[PDB]
RNA sequence: GGUCAAGAUGGUAAGGGCCCACGGUGGAUGCCUCGGCACCCGAGCCGAUGAAGGACGUGGCUACCUGCGAUAAGCCAGGGG
RNA sequence: ACCGUGAGGGAAAGGUGAAAAGAACCCCGGGAGGGGAGUGAAAUAGAGCCUGAAACCGUGGGCUUACAAGCAGUCACGGCC
RNA sequence: CGAAUGCCGGCAUGAGUAACGAUAAAGAGGGUGAGAAUCCCUCUCGCCGUAAGCCCAAGGGUUCCUACGCAAUGGUCGUCA
RNA sequence: GACCCGGUGAAAUUGAACUGGCCGUGAAGAUGCGGCCUACCCGUGGCAGGACGAAAAGACCCCGUGGAGCUUUACUGCAGC
RNA sequence: ACCCGGUGGAUGGGCCGGGGGUGUAAGCGCCGCGAGGCGUUGAGCCGACCGGUCCCAAUCGUCCGAGGUCUUGACC
């Protein structure tokens, strides 16, 4: 719980600063459907929904870039913000399936 | 013909095994694929001992691409006994066991 | 406190047994997408970048 | 859980000690005991 | 030649049991010795002229082993050489 | 060496070679360790390196294995090698 | 000499099941490496905070820094100690 | 946690073992003796019943003209009075 | 292991429409020194439930897998 949201947040967070990043197998996909869902209040776009994200992500440099920034460059289409694509290689020891996931561009 | 064998090796003679028993009597390239992108610890070692035996092999003792395993084997040797907490009271020990690394490379 | 430790040696043989339902078994593998070579089914690598998008290095 | 071995300086040295040991019968007496018998080396010397 | 009814034998081994070949492992073994052990002869006190026993010490270049100790692997004098 | 506070207890570890001539150089490798080359009487004598057997783990083969009891087996006969 | 719950020493068992030593959490980015979940910088975050504080001493006693380096110790790694 | 993954990778008990239910039987509460009935080859997550399961050469017992503590008008003595 | 999907797709998530759940939001707005109140609002925000649409991701590839045993007889 705490920790569920916890990743979705540093995640959420360090990915739109870069647009893509590297984590397991599930870590991606869930980070997906959230960061995502995320990405569509940047649509909407006000207020409202920029006062939610942050409610998450917490700051401002990034709460505003998403939503001003690239919200833009999405806004029109219907989800899908976020492409995950399963890695090649797995951590050590572990053996662990990680994957690399985006916001399709 | 000409191989791959190493001794000191640290590692479980069995898992170890399981690499083997499976990049087996196969083709050279196929089967270093096999170590290539294969899981487990070990993996790496075993396609280290590959590598030593065919550059050994058409180096030395000669046709390159023709050549796969001829077989393979490894054999646990010299222990690593391990001390631990005595029965809290007397000592437990566990042996790391080294493992003997060999296998064959021979052309078609 | 040893309740149930077995009782009688294990058979050499019976236990290799056991060990053997077991079975190794190499990922599965194709040939790459163009950076020619083998590679893990459905994946980028230190051959390629691509897949149809140039992600990758080397 | 106060074992027993806490070294105190002040003690150990005190309480044993070569000094100690030669004081009485015994203590020399074992003293050479050892010194012969084995080598090694003594008490305090720990 | 094809169909159907019936009948009996076999090939397929994950591991496996026994048989062999070749390593590994483990150090038994035989033999070997700069070491004991055991009887017999020789020998038989040391000590403040701080002994027996260690302490910290030199080696050009360093733990340890040694031998000295401050004139530290050594100083003198006589016999061997 | 080591458990003991202490008084005290008290291991285990010898052998390569004729003598190192102990393994330049080349070869894969992070390396160890493996391959060549040279010693060589041999190095499956190669540095914990004589003779290094058993237990036990491996790798190849013969045979043998899915309506079947028993450690064992052993008497008969058959198939395959 | 099976044969004395034998002494010595190897060597297999369960068994690749049991455990990783406090449910105070992690995640991302780049850096270095032969190879890094397990090292370095860096940005999200969690836990102390009467302590998981710094101090005096007791005890230990070079464990400290600095350049090197990882075979075993480090209950995985490990270019970190 | 368990379970699946990858890294790590003990332990007591143990003759040996390819080890069914039966009704009976034997030393008298039998997987392996008899007649019979089901019964294919292997495994992991489990459930405890049996393997008189493990742990400990009964501490409740009795036996050895066994031991050690204490008791009184038990024997004998020593102490001190 | 079982079952249905594998871009000639709706399978998963996304989005979306719906319910169902909370109970009228964040803002300005107006009444009271304050506290707040009422309005804009039954709003706002919504986890699995029903069902759209190819926004995203099931790409592309590989393996193995039959041939029809011997003899009797009944038929064409």
């Amino acid at each position: 719980s705490s920790h569920r949201l916890a990743l979705y947040r540093n995640q959420a967070k360090s990915l739109l600063t870069h647009g893509r990043i590297t984590t397991t197998v599930p870590k991606a996909k869930e980070l997906r459907g959230f960061v995502d869902h995320l990405i569509h209040l940047a649509k909407r776009g006000d207020l409202h929904a920029r006062r939610l994200v942050l409610r998450d992500l917490q700051d401002v440099k990034l709460v505003r870039k998403l939503f001003d920034e690239i919200a833009p460059r999405y806004r029109d289409r219907q989800g899908g913000y976020t492409r995950v694509l399963k890695l090649a290689e797995r951590r050590r020891g572990d053996g662990a399936p990680l994957a690399l996931v985006e916001l399709v561009e | 013909e000409a191989k791959a064998i190493a001794r000191y090796v640290r590692i479980s003679p069995r898992k170890v095994r399981l690499v083997v028993d499976l990049i087996r009597g196969k083709s050279l390239e196929e089967a270093r694929n096999i170590l290539r992108y294969t899981n487990k610890r070990g993996a790496y070692f075993v396609a280290k001992v590959l590598e030593s035996a065919a550059a050994n092999a058409v180096n030395n003792h000669d046709l390159e691409d023709r050549l796969y395993v001829k077989a393979a084997y490894v054999d646990e040797g010299p222990a690593l006994k391990r001390v631990l907490p005595r029965a809290r009271g007397r000592a437990d020990i566990i042996k790391k066991r080294t493992s003997h690394i060999t296998v064959i490379l021979g052309e078609k | 406190a040893k309740h149930p430790v077995p009782k009688k040696k294990t058979s050499k043989s019976k236990r290799d047994m056991r060990r053997s339902h077991h079975a190794l078994t190499a990922p599965n593998l194709t040939e790459c997408p163009q950076c020619h070579g083998k590679k893990l089914s459905h994946h980028i690598c230190p051959n390629c970048g691509y897949y149809d998008g140039r992600q990758v290095l080397a | 859980m106060k074992r027993t071995y806490q070294p105190n300086n002040r003690k150990r040295a005190k309480t044993h000690g070569f000094r100690a040991r030669m004081k009485t019968k015994s203590g020399r007496n074992i003293l050479a005991r050892r010194r012969a018998k084995g080598r090694h080396q003594l008490t305090v010397s720990d």
